[PDB]
């Protein structure tokens, strides 16, 4: 995966000379093909406060594949399940190589400032936040002081 | 002895420290809060993905002129 390294040497280049304000990222070990990455909660949202953190997996065959991503804190959210796997498009079917691990994270920043909830992931949470608002961002500041503070 | 790195605060602005490698992240937090009243145990700072401990130095982690830290507060 030389051109998939070469390419992953330039995002983690980019951030370090143009640091995103949404999220920060680097290899875990020795390794630039495994990634932990730390968002915060979106500014008056039921997760402001909370910090996240992810794990990033490339494939061989990146920037055409999309890469691995999954929360490793738990979060209280109808697209995102207790395994840390998120229903995102652009990690599957709607991946392209003109993305980068920075747009994925603010789009998932995105995603829990406006929950889906007709992708299900977690159908209980789904319907909480259609059903009532507060319950659901009760429930969402719970999780955030528990398990990300 | 003495260097400069930039702390940047999550949906916020960067802010500027002088440190020296030998400075604990504890140390970083305190200048931080000389700048931004933000106290300490507020205070989570991180790097590369990484939260660093408190007890440690900016040498133990590598960190060196220019670098740009994360500053989570809440």
């Amino acid at each position: 995966g030389a051109m998939a390294l070469k390419r992953i040497q330039k995002e983690l280049s980019d951030l370090q000379r143009d640091p995103p304000a949404h999220c920060s990222a680097g290899p875990v070990g020795d390794d630039l093909f495994h990634w932990q990455a730390t968002i915060m909660g979106p500014p008056d949202s039921a997760y402001q406060g909370g910090v996240f953190f992810l794990t990033v997996h490339f494939p061989t065959d990146y920037p055409f594949k999309p890469p691995k991503i999954a929360f490793t804190t738990k979060i209280y959210h109808p697209n995102i399940n207790s395994n840390g796997s998120i229903c995102l498009d652009i990690l599957r079917s709607q991946w392209s190589p003109a993305l980068t691990v920075s747009k994925v994270l603010l789009s998932i920043c995105s995603l829990l400032c406006d929950p889906n909830p007709d992708d299900p992931l977690v159908p209980d949470i789904a319907q909480i936040y259609k059903s009532d608002k507060e319950k659901y961002n009760r429930h969402a500041r719970e999780w955030t002081q528990k398990y990300a503070m | 002895d003495k260097m400069q790195i930039f702390v940047k605060k999550f949906w916020g602005k960067t802010i500027t420290l002088e440190v020296e490698p030998s400075d604990t992240i504890e140390n970083v937090k305190a200048k931080i809060q000389d700048k931004e009243g933000i106290p300490p145990d507020q205070q989570r700072l991180i790097f590369a993905g990484k939260q660093l401990e408190d007890g440690r130095t900016l040498s133990d982690y590598n960190i060196q002129k220019k670098f740009t830290l994360y500053l989570a507060y809440g």
